[PDB]
């Protein structure tokens, strides 16, 4: 700790987190209706988020 | 509701101005007049139809005891629950819109839309509103509401949310038709085809086919109209239903003229019973026999019009009054004949045709500079 | 449902009529998921040549 | 700017080009336009 101060890491995101990553990708993507994120989001058991 | 709602607006003109027809059209609207509790607006359509009749009496304290049932139910809302904006208050008092344009006339709706516009900030809820102006000016084609509220949905709300605007799309369009815009923007924004649910907000979808098929024939005629519509295939399934609409586009297409002024015959008798009428009848007719004029007389320089005598149809003199109105209308650029009976044509070249463009935008630009070389210089 | 031979049955007999109704895109997508589905027969004994 | 010569001065919204050329014909297009044919 006298070279390097902070130590962080990245774990893979949350169910809540992995909206938030699926909502800025599909911003400029074009949705027409009847049709829910979160569902999705719950399809993916620990994904990367990449 | 509002959501069958324009065919009253089909059978208030479909009786009015044809007196012939009113066999069928009055039997079908009063009893679906005093259906859905119809008080106001029918007043002006009770002196033109049928005199009077007592019902309207009793579906006052009906139309009362509604009003008055909603409107202890507000105002016991707005006086002891105090969430406002999209909340408990917000739809019942548009309940009272709702109620108002369902069975009131204009003006009581529109002081309820203007007042429930100012309190929401949900844009979509703002949008619903917008989407009721909007119907409520297509009913009495009032010309002052739709350009207001247009510009409401293109620059006020449409920043945000998304494919509620297709509704639109069919909207902006089918004013263009109640327009003269018969010829390009309709055809246009009439070209995406897919949205079938046959809602308020997608009033019918199988007259939409012929209402997209109608128009799309004055925008293009060979600069590819045959893949949007000929090599289209969703638009090509229900025309497939309908016989005669693919005949008359076939009969187009196909260069079969004799059969195409007896698709266009019917199509002009069937385009009597429209509600968005008055710039159909006279001007379509017209365009389309000038318009299958220009392609047949493409292709030849030397047509003989007992070659039209019986590839065509008949009336020999007929074709020969026709062909001298649209000569003489400065359009259809050919020279009719007498005793050879030649009709022969003349066409400008590479040369003709870029000199007599340049010599009217050079003129335009000309007299421009005329007035500002003047407008400085004192 | 759970069971499966009936499905590749329905799928193409509507790419039959999608077709025979001159729509070739939407017959094509009920062709493609007609392929996906009969991956995971035991026998189509007959029904694969019904779909080649 | 007066110049001391002025002291006078879809309902018909694109109907001049229409009436100019074509003005009152039998409009329906049927009775004799489309009823050419008993004559042959």
């Amino acid at each position: 700790p006298g070279r390097i101060d902070r130590k962080i890491e990245f774990p893979p995101p949350n169910e809540e987190a992995r909206l938030d990553i699926l909502k800025i990708h599909s911003r400029k993507m074009n949705l027409t209706r009847g049709i829910n994120l979160r569902k999705i989001a719950e399809l993916m058991p620990g994904a990367s988020g990449a | 509701p509002k959501n069958p709602d324009l065919r009253i607006a089909q059978l208030r003109f479909l009786l009015s101005l044809p007196e012939h027809r009113g066999d069928a059209a009055v039997r079908d609207e009063l009893m679906a007049a005093v259906r859905d509790n119809n008080m106001a607006p029918y007043y002006e359509a009770l002196c033109k139809s049928l005199d009077w009749q007592i019902d309207v009496d009793l579906l006052n304290k009906m139309k009362k005891a509604n009003e008055d049932e909603l409107k202890r139910l507000d105002e016991e809302l707005e006086d002891a629950e105090k969430n406002l904006g999209e909340s408990e208050i917000r739809d019942a008092m548009m309940a009272k819109a709702e109620y108002l344009c369902r069975i009131g006339d204009k003006e009581g709706a529109l002081t309820a839309f203007r007042k429930t516009y100012d309190k929401t900030v949900a844009l979509g809820h703002r949008l619903d509103i917008v989407f009721y102006l909007l119907r409520i000016g297509l009913f009495y084609m009032d010309n002052d509401l739709i350009t207001r509220n247009t510009e409401k949905a293109k620059s006020l709300i449409e920043e945000g949310g998304d494919w509620d605007r297709r509704n639109r799309l069919k909207v902006y369009q089918g004013l263009y038709c109640v327009a003269i815009r018969d010829f390009k923007q309709a055809a246009e924004l009439f070209l995406d085809t897919v949205s079938t649910f046959t809602s308020y907000e997608l009033m019918d979808y199988k007259t939409f086919v012929t209402y997209t098929v109608y128009v799309s024939m004055i925008a293009l005629e060979r600069p590819d109209l045959r893949e949007k519509v000929i090599k289209g295939a969703e638009i090509l399934e229900v025309l497939h239903s309908l016989p005669a609409v693919r005949q008359y586009l076939f009969s187009l297409y196909e260069c079969r003229y004799s059969v195409f002024f007896q698709s266009l015959a019917v199509v002009e008798q069937e385009m009597k019973k429209d509600w968005l009428f008055a710039p159909h009848y006279r001007y379509y007719v017209r365009e389309m026999r000038i318009h299958a004029y220009s392609q047949l007389l493409e292709s030849y320089r030397s047509l003989t019009l007992g070659y039209m005598a019986e590839a065509f149809g008949v009336g020999v003199e007929f074709i020969d009054q026709e062909l001298s109105r649209f000569i003489a209308a400065g359009r259809l650029h050919c020279k009719i004949d007498k005793v050879n009976e030649i009709v022969e044509t003349n066409r400008p070249d590479s040369k003709n045709w870029q000199y007599q463009e340049t010599i009217k935008k050079g003129d335009l630009l000309l007299n421009r500079v005329q007035k500002l070389s003047r407008v400085i210089n004192m | 449902m759970d069971d499966k031979a009936l499905l590749v049955e329905v799928q193409l007999l509507e790419s039959k009529t999608y077709h025979a109704l001159s729509n070739l895109p939407k017959a094509r997508a009920a062709l493609t998921s007609a392929r996906t589905t009969a991956n995971a027969i035991y026998c189509p004994p007959k029904l694969q040549a019904t779909l080649d | 700017m007066s110049e001391k010569k002025q002291p006078v001065d879809e309902d018909n919204w694109d109907d001049d080009n229409v009436e100019d050329d074509f003005s009152n014909q039998l409009r329906a297009e049927l009775e004799k336009h489309g009823y050419k044919m008993e004559t042959s």
